[PDB]
RNA sequence: AAGGAGGUAAAAAUGG
RNA sequence: GUCGAAGGUGGGACAAAUGAUUGGGGUGAAGUCGUAACAAGGUAGCCGUAUCGGAAGGUGCGGCUGGAUCACCUCCUU
RNA sequence: CUGCAUUAGCUAGUUGGUAAGGUAACGGCUUACCAAGGCAACGAUGCAUAGCCGACCUGAGAGGGUGAUCGGCCACACUGGAACUGAGACACGGUCCAGACUCCUACGGGAGGCAGCAGUAGGGAAUCUUCCGCAAUGGGCGAAAGCCUGACGGAGCAACGCCGCGUGAGUGAUGAAGGUCUUCGGAUCGUAAAACUCUGUUAUUAGGGAAGAACAUAUGUGUAAGUAACUGUGCACAUCUUGACGGUACCUAAUCAGAAAGCCACGGCUAACUACGUGCCAGCAGCCGCGGUAAUACGUAGGUGGCAAGCGUUAUCCGGAAUUAUUGGGCGUAAAGCGCGCGUAGGCGGUUUUUUAAGUCUGAUGUGAAAGCCCACGGCUCAACCGUGGAGGGUCAUUGGAAACUGGAAAACUUGAGUGCAGAAGAGGAAAGUGGAAUUCCAUGUGUAGCGGUGAAAUGCGCAGAGAUAUGGAGGAACACCAGUGGCGAAGGCGACUUUCUGGUCUGUAACUGACGCUGAUGUGCGAAAGCGUGGGGAUCAAACAGGAUUAGAUACCCUGGUAGUCCACGCCGUAAACGAUGAGUGCUAAGUGUUAGGGGGCCCCUUAGUGCUGCAGCUAACGCAUUAAGCACUCCGCCUGGGGAGUACGACCGCAAGGUUGAAACUCAAAGGAAUUGACGGGGACCCGCACAAGCGGUGGAGCAUGUGGUUUAAUUCGAAGCAACGCGA
RNA sequence: UAAGGAACUCGGCAAAAUGACCCCGUAACUUCGGGAGAAGGGGUGCUCUUUAGGGUUAACGCCCAGAAGAGCCGCAGUGAAUAGGCCCAAGCGACUGUUUAUCAAAAACACAGGUCUCUGCUAAACCGUAAGGUGAUGUAUAGGGGCUGACGCCUGCCCGGU
């Protein structure tokens, strides 16, 4: 890793020297990926950053970025409560989990009646959804 | 102090200290060593690339880069502006200015330098964000 | 003990002239002496008298006070002390507020005023501003 | 009569 | 043949980097436990020292007033 | 002419002498011999960093920072050593050797050193052309023409800096369109624009076109030394010829306002305000801060402000910062007086007389290069710039003068400091001995069922006889009353009495010495309590600890026990809010009133040394201090420079240990602090009042019932009111 | 004993290496004694010349014993024999000692030190049926027994059971 700086500049100078070399940075995976026209192609560049840069480097299948889904509906119930200790904290929801259309993405929706619960807390709903559904699940 | 005790002992003046420590070292790789050298810029390697909360009062997500100098020194620079195209391995100009509400950030990250992108849309004090005149 | 009678007399010299005393009985020396007799020939002073008695004599101080009771002495400060002592040269002799007071000086020609050294083109160690 | 200094008793549940 | 650079061998000195792991420090958001200090802060507080206890701290000995206070006597000032 | 002591010892050819050798030269420069010298707290040695200066930046100055360009001096030429040649080198483009690195090779063997000018690669935020000419100046060689000269003179590139000039000027209300705002009238961009007139600095085109050039040489004469006389040589006057820049600067003529304005800021500091969008988000920010629907602080727009071919940002230096204070600050409570003595070096030092001239003062001479800064003048059209004079800059040196002060030498004095003589008080210290009160324990007589303890209790002790009471014994520890802003001591500290040894202080006197003094880094001692070691001792009290209580819990406060320890000897430790939070010495500056130990003159007055209170002048941010200064002054020491980190880390020294002394930094915040003011509050206080107690009459609480409330129940038992100030309350 | 040098092996077992004297020089740590012969180096024969000394003697003489220089010889000079291998770390035991005569020498025993406990003298403890003895011709700073085991820093809670 103490040879990363080195493979960036190596990087830059090959890809200047080579129209069809690219390399990129992936932010799902954190990984750097470089593209070629072919399998001789890439282990030419590889040796040459390998020697001509003295950077030595591992090549293998980019990573590929999977995501999760939920197959089934059900209604769902929420609650904390955190009055035990010095600040008390209550909350509570109910909500509806449905299988969306594929492509389509998240949707939330509020069917709220009568107030129940205030519309004051009702983004910060769907954005604690936001991030445990960023957060995996499943995987 | 009577005039006997300052020729015994002279005064001695306060030192001052730097705002912005790594751009006074530059490195010498082939001794393998620091250097003392005032720049006014430093280039570097954005490490990492993200957001931060300021400090209380103040409330936000302020854009920043964890950014390896070409001296080898480790340091967080802000990102001015509104939008960036900054992401890991992106080489950027450094300069000094920390930022208050943020603890660890003491430098800034220059607009419109070396990978670094001018603010899209800005039409006032463009100089200051790297942003081409429209005309 | 005692290190500088010169500047236990500018002090004796100050803090009758704030109670405003008539007169000043401190032990003598020739350059107390001296430095009294410039005081009076500048008018700082009303008089001086000088008892020849034993242990080496007394210096009687008469202080001088104008109209409304102004004190005509503002303030003595001493400049060459035995800590760090002070000497100029005719050129840079310094004026005492403006030239409206006087800086006591001792020179190869005796103790005189700055503008007599001034005058003479002599240095000296400046003993004391009066003004 | 009002202020300053030394010594010296007796009393005491708990939480705001 | 003398002197003699470089070199070799040896035990020490000093400096820097780095090291499984480890120690307290600072900062940080509504975290958890209690409430030590500020009123006599509900056991006056603090200082040095010793020891004990999750934690602040408690306790002992000597010291300080930079301590509130009802009754008493003892003096000093106007 | 530099930083560090968290570097205190260094030196053995080292220091001196003798002899010789060696060198341009003196010399431990080298060798042989003899000696043990030499340096160092006036900082040696070690470590770190650094080319030095003229100058440059900044500052009112004193100072602080820097050492590009240009000039001087030094040092170096891939690294290390050496010598050769030479007047000169231990030699950048020389030699030899060694070393690292690199290259060529036919594999036998060879070659190289850009910190010369360009340029390449690399490093970097970042710094240029592989250009022209020797025409000018300078250099080497040559008799000379001349050759060489990446010195140099030029050109090329870069807003990198400074300076100069542009991007137009006059008129122009008819306030045109259009943008923005609006109170929908209008305001503003705005004489701005449009239009008419004018100019060509600049720009394009076409012509003319410098200086920088002196020369050298060559050719003519004239003159001067020498010659027997020429040629020649020196000098003087004339003539041909010599330009990279460059057909560039500059000048002239014609054409066009036509090609030539951007940057930052507008909340306060700080010059400049409004509308939309956003809504603690996006974002701003040098500090304080701004942004959650009315944002002059975020983004855009109009307008405005400052600058302008530049404007902003970052970096670094000086200033503001008197914030290391010589100029020019402080240490009672803000950071800061060592816990206190004794005392070394050093710093400083009472009065008079004579002498010296080191400091001190004054005159002359030399020097402080040039360039630079400052002043003046002159030349580029101006200016920058260039040139020429002046002035400045030394803690400089040599020399001649003065003697007041400091310094040195000599001689006197008694005022400071000690001594003698006559007196005073004292819990000053060390060691032995004696004594009364009281606590605990042991034994015994009497005696019965509690004692003890607390807010209230319980643990615990006691029917085996406790507790109470009387007597005797054992032992340890502290000295009730006197006792007092009283005494003593440097501080810590010292309180029964007696004896021995011993320290200091105060009063009067004026024989005696004659400045012998003050302070005091380093050093050396004392130093409350706790604590450590060895050996004793052990009543009381009491960390730890056990039990009881309180409590939500109670590792406490309270109660019952209880070990170390608390006591003694000898060692160790060396710290405390070791405080007057106030260093020592010295003098001077209104007063009133106590008290301790004295003295003098008539209960009074005066007086010395302490110890208190009150209080002027003066000081102080204020509180307050105020002859026992925190006033006015002089000398010396210690200490401080925002809050945390931290009295921590590392190093060192000390200690048996506990720990002590010395003592940072990274990082982090914009505060932390002091004194005083007004409120509010207190499980602070004093006083005053009230059917608040007290006095008294009658009630409620007990019974049945009425009613309201809580609870429960119900399909619902509608909702509201919850201490006084909810409950026959909204009703 | 070529080249190699622990590759052997459970293990460098055995062997090899070191070894004398003189000179230089010598670390962590430490209870300040030590560690230490630490380590790591240099010298060593013979001849001759010059030359400071000491003992014993009138002296000569005899004996001891250095220093400097210049030379000579070999592969090699404590020329043979005899004469430490060294170092860095960890466990255990403080140490010198003691032990299974004849398979175990150790980390086991002992130890100086610590502590508990008994014992007032016809002591307690011990031998003996007793007499008589050891303890001791000692007397609590003494004597017996148990446990611990130099030294440093320490040794907590439980007395219900035995
Ligand atoms: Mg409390
Ligand atoms: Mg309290
Ligand atoms: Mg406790
Ligand atoms: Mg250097
Ligand atoms: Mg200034
Ligand atoms: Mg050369
Ligand atoms: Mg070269
Ligand atoms: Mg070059
Ligand atoms: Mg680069
Ligand atoms: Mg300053
Ligand atoms: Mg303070
Ligand atoms: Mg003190
Ligand atoms: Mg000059
Ligand atoms: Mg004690
Ligand atoms: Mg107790
Ligand atoms: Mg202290
Ligand atoms: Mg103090
Ligand atoms: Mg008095
Ligand atoms: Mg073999
Ligand atoms: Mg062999
Ligand atoms: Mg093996
Ligand atoms: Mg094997
Ligand atoms: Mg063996
Ligand atoms: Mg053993
Ligand atoms: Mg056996
Ligand atoms: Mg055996
Ligand atoms: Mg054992
Ligand atoms: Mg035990």
């Amino acid at each position: 890793k103490a040879d990363q700086d080195k493979m960036t500049q190596a990087l830059v100078k090959l890809q200047e020297e080579d129209p069809t070399f690219h390399a990129h940075t992936d932010e799902e995976t954190g990984q750097v990926i470089i593209g070629g026209m072919g399998e001789l192609h890439l282990d030419i560049l590889v040796d040459r950053m390998k020697k001509e840069f003295n950077v030595e480097c591992n090549v293998g299948a980019p990573m590929v970025s999977y995501r999760e889904t939920f197959k089934s509906s059900a209604q769902v119930q929420g609650k904390f409560s955190r009055q035990s200790g010095g600040r008390g904290q209550y909350g509570d929801v109910h909500i509806e989990f449905t299988p969306n259309e594929t492509g389509a993405g998240f949707e939330f929706e509020n069917a709220i009646v009568g107030g129940v619960v205030p519309r004051e807390y009702i983004p910060s709903v769907e954005a604690g959804l936001k991030d445990a559904m960023e957060n995996g699940v499943l995987a | 102090p009577t005039i006997n005790q300052l020729v015994r002992k002279p005064r001695q003046s306060k030192i001052k200290k730097s705002d912005s420590p790594a751009l006074n070292k530059g490195f010498n790789s082939k001794k393998k060593k620091f250097t003392d050298l005032n720049s006014p810029q430093k280039r570097g390697v954005c490490t990492r690339v993200g957001t931060m909360t300021p400090k209380k009062p103040n409330s936000a997500l302020r854009k920043y880069a964890r950014v390896r100098l070409s001296n080898n020194i480790e340091i967080n620079a802000y990102i001015p502006g509104i939008g960036h195209n900054l992401q890991e391995h992106s080489v950027v100009l450094v300069r000094g200015g920390r930022v208050k509400d943020l603890p660890g950030v003491r430098y800034h990250i220059v607009r419109g330098a070396l990978d670094t992108s001018g603010v899209d849309g800005r039409r006032q004090g463009r100089s200051l964000y790297g942003t081409k005149k429209p005309k | 003990t005692m290190t500088d009678p010169i500047a236990d007399m500018l002090t004796r010299v100050r803090n009758a002239n704030m109670v405003r005393h008539e007169k000043l009985e401190l032990p003598a020396s020739n350059i107390k002496k001296e430095i009294a007799e410039i005081l009076k020939s500048e008018g700082f002073i009303k008089n001086v008298e000088y008892v020849e008695d034993d242990k080496q004599g007394v210096l009687r101080l008469f202080l001088k006070y104008g109209q409304n009771d102004e004190r005509v002495i503002t303030g003595l400060k001493r400049i060459s002390k035995p800590g760090l002592r002070v000497y100029a040269k005719a050129s840079e002799m310094p004026k005492v507020l403006n030239g409206l007071g006087i800086a006591l000086v001792s020179t190869s020609e005796g103790v005189i005023t700055d503008k007599e050294a001034r005058k003479r083109n002599v240095g000296g160690e400046i003993i004391a501003y009066v003004w």
